């Protein structure tokens, strides 16, 4: 029924510095042929506590997908600090792949994010302005949360 | 970290409707 199927997400350059570029080498296999683009969104959740603090890092059109197994790095710019309130900055947050057809989330692939200091100093006593320039983002790669949704393939 | 945090974040993982699993 479902045209098209997310076989893995490989999580690259993890960790990196909180700056640093999100990577991910995402493979799919398409059961049919599609006339129309499958959009791919990278959704940082700034704050546990309110869907106001999420960023899209970046979004991506794919298309028109033929039947069979594909692949393709989705490259994402760090998220804005600025953005991202001081309680939730140092801690556990989440990264969520998302991906469309005609306006329809099919798939939701979710990781949780780890934002750490590596300095004794600043792990000790974290400071009040955190210090993003000094922060580690680690994705947890082995705990992949995929949720696929039912949709109209029209 | 609290439950109601780790609650908060569970559902932005899952969204609404669909079903939810470890791995591919």
């Amino acid at each position: 029924m479902a045209k098209v199927q997310v076989n893995n997400v490989v999580v690259l350059d993890n960790p990196s510095p909180f700056y640093n570029p999100f990577q991910f080498e995402i493979t799919f296999e398409c059961i049919e042929d599609l006339s129309e683009d499958l959009e791919w969104k990278i959704i940082y959740v700034g704050s546990a506590e309110s869907e106001e603090y999420d960023q899209v890092l970046d979004s991506v059109l794919v298309g028109p997908v033929p039947a069979g197994r594909h692949m393709f790095v989705f490259q994402a710019d760090a998220p804005n600090p600025g953005l991202i309130p001081d309680a939730d900055a140092v801690g556990v947050t989440v990264v969520l792949i998302t991906c469309t057809y005609r306006g329809q989330e099919f798939i939701r692939v979710g990781y949780y994010v780890n934002n750490e200091y590596t300095e004794t100093e600043l792990r000790e006593n974290p400071p009040v302005k955190p210090d993003f320039s000094k922060l580690q983002r680690n994705i947890l790669a082995s705990n992949p949360r995929v949720t696929r949704f039912h949709i109209n393939w029209e | 970290s609290t439950e109601r945090k780790w609650a908060e974040l569970a559902r932005r993982i899952r969204g609404a409707g669909g079903v939810t699993l470890n791995g591919f």
